[PDB]
């Protein structure tokens, strides 16, 4: 499960258990617009990529 | 060594400075290829572009 920092009420984010950085291939961060209606998202893959 | 996802860009690709005026070859952003370089002030890009 996961929570958001915004008026916590009961629980508290919690969804792995990992004492060391293991081997990663991507991560990052990204910005947006505070203020908007929705967001879309898009996913899928092909060729393994 | 030799494994993981900590490595080095000390190898060739050490950031090689550009050239115009005879073609080489192309290895930008998983593209091959030879071609003349020019120099134009374009402005229809964005950042993912
Ligand atoms: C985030 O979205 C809001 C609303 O969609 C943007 O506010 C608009 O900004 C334009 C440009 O000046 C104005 O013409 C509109 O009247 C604004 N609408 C509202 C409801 O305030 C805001 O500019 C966006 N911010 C970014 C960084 O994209």
């Amino acid at each position: 499960h996961t929570v958001c920092k915004s008026k916590g009420s009961i629980r508290n984010e919690s969804w792995h258990i990992d004492s060391s950085e293991p081997l990663c291939l991507f991560k990052k961060n990204f910005t947006y617009n505070v203020s908007a209606d929705w967001l879309y998202f898009h996913f899928y893959q092909e060729r393994g990529v | 060594i030799n494994s993981g996802t900590t490595c080095s860009n000390d190898l060739l690709y050490s950031n090689t400075e550009i050239s115009t005026g005879v073609c080489v070859n192309y290895d930008l952003y998983g593209i091959t290829g030879q071609g003349i370089f020019k120099e134009v002030s374009a402005a229809y890009y964005n950042n993912w572009q």
